[PDB]
RNA sequence: CGUGAGGGAAAGGUGAAAAGAACCCCGGGAGGGGAGUGAAAUAGAGCCUGAAACCGUGGGCUUACAAGCAGUCACGGCCCCGAGGGGUUGUGGCGUGCCUAUUGAAGCAUGAGCCGGCGACUCACGGUCGUGGGCGAGCUUAAGCCGUUGAGGCGGAGGC
RNA sequence: GUGGAGCCUGGGAGUGAGGGCGCGAGCGAUAACGUCCGCGUCCGAGCGCGGGAACAACCGAGACCGCCAGCUAAGGCCCCC
RNA sequence: GGAUGACCCCAGGCGGUAGGGGAGCGUUCCCGAUGCCGAUGAAGGCCGACCCGCGAGGGCGGCUGGAGGUAAGGGAAGUGC
């Protein structure tokens, strides 16, 4: 039995978020919590979100124990892209993107 | 009436692609560059196929040889005594016979040296 | 884009 | 029916007394001993020749001038690198290198050629380590 | 490109912006852009000989009667403006409804009541055509119409 | 200078290859004395306000 | 009891029951052919110059084929030739019956 | 966008029906997980189909003594599918991208980041051959007129 | 001498920048991967195959397809091969 | 050979740029069609190690998709990157 949470269209880049990701993928539910406080990034707090809101639907609405859970599978999608204006010198116009992440996370038990 | 490309193109690019599959990077992904390497990919096949009968007959000949000389000649005298005796037993079975079957290999070494 | 910054002049291979 | 390609075998050891022996021609016998061309089931892709064991490499024999003239080079990879060693000097400095350099040139470049090099075991003097291997003497 | 509704300016220079040379956008080269041999309104038709339409019209009939599916009808009994009325009159003369019909008959109450049968074509004798004789499987004529038709080609 | 720039893409071989050193490291974590909760070493535990032995700040 | 045995340009060592393609031959499946023997061996030698005299080695016709497909594809740079072949090779299945002598 | 005359876009589609997801859970929200609707919810409104480039997760084979237009031929190892086949690639052999322009290009000469879609020998009238038919010292109508309402016929002026 | 020979009438062209080599000359310096004619040949279009270490035009030879068969050409046969 | 592509047999040709010529594939549309295929699943998509074709292609099968498609034989072009 698994449960999972996606969150869609968080405003950060994808390959910023991954490697906040990258961490905490097959942990424990909770050395990943204690991974995820004690990181040093931005990603590290929707990460959290995520990580937390797939233990709650695993507690609550798929009868799995809290003591049991671990990270079965965690990655980062890229969604779309808000475009935006750099203005540069010499009349030139940039375009930055501001990329976009759908962060899932899918919570088992480990049974023993 | 107008004729738009339709599904036309996508077909098409998709043949080579398939064609394309286990290349690298690029020559497996954009079809431009599939279609390149296929180009490539085809002449080499020709022309090995060619060269396959160049490459077995070559190994052929060199296990001929060594099993000559535990005999105590060389391809060269071997050959020709063969053609004395008028043995067409080709260079594909030769080698077979050389390696799986040495008793025949002696007497044929020893038919090739009495022939001339 | 609509304006085009004018190109360095080459170097004078004259 | 498909040509034959052997199963992997043991290989066999043998051995080489140098003493006296031209160089190049004893060179190309050993080339041949470790590509395994003496083998009626020889097979290019696979390294299945013969381990030599050559002695007394520090009595090996040449012709004409060579002691002399004949030059071995090395380049360093800097400004002035070319390093040249002459025959003599190499025999007395380090004169399994000798045949070893001359055997190594007749052996295919590439990862199988440079593994048979591996095979090939040359000793300065009449002696070597390999009695437990039990090598074959043989008479090139 | 040049009913387009685009300007004729030049977009940007032709030198030195390291794009590629262009006119205007109304070139055939631009999304938007005219077309470069598309159609425009034609007249497809032409005059085929006199004679070629005449003997055609013959042979048509011919093939019809050499297969014995043309039948002249002298009159159309019962059949005064409703389509029940010409399929009982079908009915008694073998039309049966199970082949194509080019009906060709002066008579306008006629047509009317065979107009709308899937298999029956309608037509007066002077619009007698190879195109609709060959359509259909079987042809039937008055005789007042076969004497048109026999005029037509005289 | 003279403006250098790429002369080819980077494949998706090189560029990841290159990206070999970029796994962050985890935190270094031990149990509080206390609390037993899981902290950096030589800090004052956040959870519970102890460092030494002592409650240093309320929390 | 082995044979070498020539057919279609070209030559195999056969025994029986091995089952072997070869060249097209021009026989009706089920049928019976002799093949020429070369050479005999192994509970005894015999040594055709070129073919012996009494030999023959039997084979059954199980079929005949076509070979997969193999495609046979040119090129020509800067020229504009492109070439695209499908080959398949007929072939004909024997069954080695018996080695006559 | 341009002082102005002027220039001048992009952007269509849930489902039969809003039945457009009450209520509960995590969350500041966004978003999600359940519940519910529907024939269908990777039809959930960022909505039909949903290709490709491109980014990721998982798995099989593989790689840290090796020289490479990236493939091809051979054999061997491993994984998959059931005298055979598919995936992979360790060693051996061979091997100078594509297009364009040129006497001659792998060329250190041109063009191209890659993918999708748009993108270039046509039409009218006249001519000249050839060809499929009709008629043949003859052949043929034009504009029009009548009929039809996807029916054809008349019209000989004129042309060859 | 029956050949992708020849001749006649007609439809459609492309080409009208050649290049190397051999031989005969001119220009040049009895120089040039020079230049300009002539006869021939190949590359061009045979950057397909073998040899020549590698290499359009030197030597061998004109590749419809397949073969894990055989004889040769130039060139080769100590090892790389 | 049999009797004017009905298939067979024997022999020969089949490198190719500019270019000439031949035969075909596929796309849009019209007639064939008041028909026929279609929710027991249209077109389009994604696979396939299968079948046919020298090839361009065409089948067939599985998944997706959910409402269209269209034969033999012909006709016309905004027809293949
Ligand atoms: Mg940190
Ligand atoms: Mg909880
Ligand atoms: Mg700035
Ligand atoms: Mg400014
Ligand atoms: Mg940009
Ligand atoms: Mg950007
Ligand atoms: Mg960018
Ligand atoms: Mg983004
Ligand atoms: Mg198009
Ligand atoms: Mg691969
Ligand atoms: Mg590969
Ligand atoms: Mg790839
Ligand atoms: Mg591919
Ligand atoms: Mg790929
Ligand atoms: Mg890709
Ligand atoms: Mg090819
Ligand atoms: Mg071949
Ligand atoms: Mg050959
Ligand atoms: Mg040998
Ligand atoms: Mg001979
Ligand atoms: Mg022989
Ligand atoms: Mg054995
Ligand atoms: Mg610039
Ligand atoms: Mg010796
Ligand atoms: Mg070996
Ligand atoms: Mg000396
Ligand atoms: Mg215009
Ligand atoms: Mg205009
Ligand atoms: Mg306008
Ligand atoms: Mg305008
Ligand atoms: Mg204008
Ligand atoms: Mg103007
Ligand atoms: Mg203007
Ligand atoms: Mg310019
Ligand atoms: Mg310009
Ligand atoms: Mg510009
Ligand atoms: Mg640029
Ligand atoms: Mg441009
Ligand atoms: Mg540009
Ligand atoms: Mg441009
Ligand atoms: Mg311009
Ligand atoms: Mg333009
Ligand atoms: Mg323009
Ligand atoms: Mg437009
Ligand atoms: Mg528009
Ligand atoms: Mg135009
Ligand atoms: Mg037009
Ligand atoms: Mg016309
Ligand atoms: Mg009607
Ligand atoms: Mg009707
Ligand atoms: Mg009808
Ligand atoms: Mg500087
Ligand atoms: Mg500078
Ligand atoms: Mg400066
Ligand atoms: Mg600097
Ligand atoms: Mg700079
Ligand atoms: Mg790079
Ligand atoms: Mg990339
Ligand atoms: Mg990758
Ligand atoms: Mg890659
Ligand atoms: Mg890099
Ligand atoms: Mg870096
Ligand atoms: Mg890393
Ligand atoms: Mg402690
Ligand atoms: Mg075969
Ligand atoms: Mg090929
Ligand atoms: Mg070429
Ligand atoms: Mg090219
Ligand atoms: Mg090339
Ligand atoms: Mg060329
Ligand atoms: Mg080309
Ligand atoms: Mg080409
Ligand atoms: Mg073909
Ligand atoms: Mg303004
Ligand atoms: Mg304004
Ligand atoms: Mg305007
Ligand atoms: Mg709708
Ligand atoms: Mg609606
Ligand atoms: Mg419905
Ligand atoms: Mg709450
Ligand atoms: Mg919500
Ligand atoms: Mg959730
Ligand atoms: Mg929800
Ligand atoms: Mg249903
Ligand atoms: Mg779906
Ligand atoms: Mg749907
Ligand atoms: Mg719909
Ligand atoms: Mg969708
Ligand atoms: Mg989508
Ligand atoms: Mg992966
Ligand atoms: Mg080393
Ligand atoms: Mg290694
Ligand atoms: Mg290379
Ligand atoms: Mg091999
Ligand atoms: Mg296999
Ligand atoms: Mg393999
Ligand atoms: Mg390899
Ligand atoms: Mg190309
Ligand atoms: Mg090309
Ligand atoms: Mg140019
Ligand atoms: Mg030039
Ligand atoms: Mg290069
Ligand atoms: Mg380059
Ligand atoms: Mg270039
Ligand atoms: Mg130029
Ligand atoms: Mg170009
Ligand atoms: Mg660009
Ligand atoms: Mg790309
Ligand atoms: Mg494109
Ligand atoms: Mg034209
Ligand atoms: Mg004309
Ligand atoms: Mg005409
Ligand atoms: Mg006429
Ligand atoms: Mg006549
Ligand atoms: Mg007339
Ligand atoms: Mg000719
Ligand atoms: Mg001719
Ligand atoms: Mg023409
Ligand atoms: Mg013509
Ligand atoms: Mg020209
Ligand atoms: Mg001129
Ligand atoms: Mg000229
Ligand atoms: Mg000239
Ligand atoms: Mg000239
Ligand atoms: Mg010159
Ligand atoms: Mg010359
Ligand atoms: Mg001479
Ligand atoms: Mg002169
Ligand atoms: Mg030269
Ligand atoms: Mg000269
Ligand atoms: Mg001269
Ligand atoms: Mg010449
Ligand atoms: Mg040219
Ligand atoms: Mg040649
Ligand atoms: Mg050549
Ligand atoms: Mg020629
Ligand atoms: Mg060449
Ligand atoms: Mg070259
Ligand atoms: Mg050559
Ligand atoms: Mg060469
Ligand atoms: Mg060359
Ligand atoms: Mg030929
Ligand atoms: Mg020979
Ligand atoms: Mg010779
Ligand atoms: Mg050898
Ligand atoms: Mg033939
Ligand atoms: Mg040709
Ligand atoms: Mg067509
Ligand atoms: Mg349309
Ligand atoms: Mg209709
Ligand atoms: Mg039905
Ligand atoms: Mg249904
Ligand atoms: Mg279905
Ligand atoms: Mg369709
Ligand atoms: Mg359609
Ligand atoms: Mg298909
Ligand atoms: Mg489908
Ligand atoms: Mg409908
Ligand atoms: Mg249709
Ligand atoms: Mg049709
Ligand atoms: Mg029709
Ligand atoms: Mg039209
Ligand atoms: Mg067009
Ligand atoms: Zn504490």
């Amino acid at each position: 039995m698994e449960a999972k949470a996606i969150a869609r269209y968080v405003r950060i880049s994808p390959r910023k978020v991954r490697l906040v990701v990258d961490l905490i993928r097959g942990k424990s539910l909770e050395e990943a919590r204690n991974i995820l406080r004690y990181t040093n990034k931005r990603g590290a707090y929707f990460v959290a979100k995520v990580l937390e809101s797939a233990a709650a639907n695993a507690v609550n609405n798929h009868d799995m124990l809290e003591d049991r859970l671990y990270v079965k599978a965690a990655y980062v999608d890229e969604g779309p892209a808000l475009k935006r204006v750099l203005p540069r010198a010499r009349g030139r116009a940039d375009i930055i993107k501001k990329r976009t992440s759908h962060i899932t996370v899918i919570l088992g038990e480990k049974h023993g | 009436p107008r004729a738009k490309t339709g599904v036309v193109r996508r077909r098409k690019h998709k043949k080579i692609l398939k064609l394309a599959k286990g290349y690298w990077g690029l020559r497996s992904k954009s079809f431009r560059k599939a279609r390149e390497t296929l180009f490539a990919a085809g002449n080499y096949a020709y022309a090995h196929r060619k060269r396959r009968k160049r490459d077995f007959r070559r190994l052929w000949i060199v296990r001929i040889n060594a099993a000559c000389r535990q005999h105590g000649l060389n391809y060269s005298t071997f050959i020709h005594g063969l053609k004395k005796a008028g043995i067409e037993v080709d260079r594909k079975n030769l080698a077979d016979l050389a390696v799986r079957e040495p008793q025949v290999f002696a007497e044929l070494v020893e038919r090739a040296k009495a022939a001339q | 884009p609509v304006y085009i910054p004018q190109p360095r002049p080459p170097h004078p291979r004259l | 029916m498909k040509t034959y390609v052997p199963k992997q075998v043991e290989p066999r050891w043998v051995l080489i007394d140098a003493e006296g022996k031209t160089l190049g021609r004893l060179a190309t016998k050993i080339a041949t001993l470790l590509r395994g061309k003496h083998r009626p089931d020889w097979t290019p892709n696979v390294a299945m020749g013969d381990f030599v064991v050559v002695v007394n490499a520090d009595k090996i024999r040449v012709t004409g001038k060579k002691l002399e003239q004949k030059i071995y080079t090395r380049y360093s990879g800097y400004p002035g690198g070319l390093k040249k060693i002459p025959l003599e000097k190499m025999l007395a400095t380090h004169p399994e290198r000798v045949l070893e350099h001359a055997v190594k040139g007749m052996l295919p470049k590439g990862p199988l050629g440079r593994r048979l090099f591996k095979r090939l075991k040359v000793y300065a003097g009449p002696d070597h380590p390999h009695q437990a291997q039990r090598p074959e003497k043989l008479e090139v | 490109r040049g009913e387009v509704a685009y300007s004729g300016r030049k977009i940007w220079p032709q030198k030195h912006t390291g794009r590629a040379r262009h006119g205007d956008i109304g070139a055939p080269i631009f999304v938007g852009g005219g077309v470069v041999f598309g159609p425009k309104p034609r007249d497809y038709s032409y005059t085929l000989p006199k004679k070629v339409r005449k003997k055609g019209l013959a042979m048509a009939v011919a093939d019809r009667a050499r297969e014995g599916k043309l039948l002249l009808v002298e009159a159309f009994a019962g059949v005064n403006g409703k389509t029940k009325e010409f399929l009982a009159w079908a009915k008694e003369a073998g039309l049966d409804g199970s082949e194509s019909v080019l009906l060709v008959t002066g008579n306008e109450l006629v047509r009317r009541a065979a107009r709308n049968l899937p298999w029956v074509v309608t037509l007066a004798p002077e619009g007698l055509n190879v195109y609709d004789i060959v359509r259909t499987e079987r042809l039937v004529m008055d005789l007042d119409a076969w004497e048109v038709f026999q005029n037509r080609i005289g | 200078a003279k403006h250098p720039v790429p002369k080819k893409k980077t494949s998706k071989a090189r560029r990841d290859a290159r990206r070999s050193h970029h796994a962050l490291t985890p935190p270094t974590l031990v149990p509080c004395p206390e609390c037993k909760a899981m902290k950096p070493p030589h800090t004052v535990c956040p959870e519970c306000g102890y460092y030494a032995g002592r409650k240093v700040l309320e929390v | 009891m082995f044979a070498i045995v020539k057919t279609g340009g070209k030559q195999y060592r056969v025994e029986p029951g091995l089952k072997l393609r070869v060249e097209k031959l021009d026989a009706e499946p089920g049928a019976t052919v002799e093949l020429p023997v070369l050479l005999l061996g192994g509970e005894k030698t015999v040594v055709g110059t070129p073919v012996v005299e009494g030999a023959s080695v039997v084979a059954e016709v199980l079929g005949h084929g076509r070979g997969k497909k193999i495609l046979v594809s040119k090129f020509k740079a800067k020229v504009q030739y492109r070439r695209k072949k499908g080959h398949r090779q007929p072939y004909t299945e024997l069954l080695i019956k018996e080695i006559r002598g």
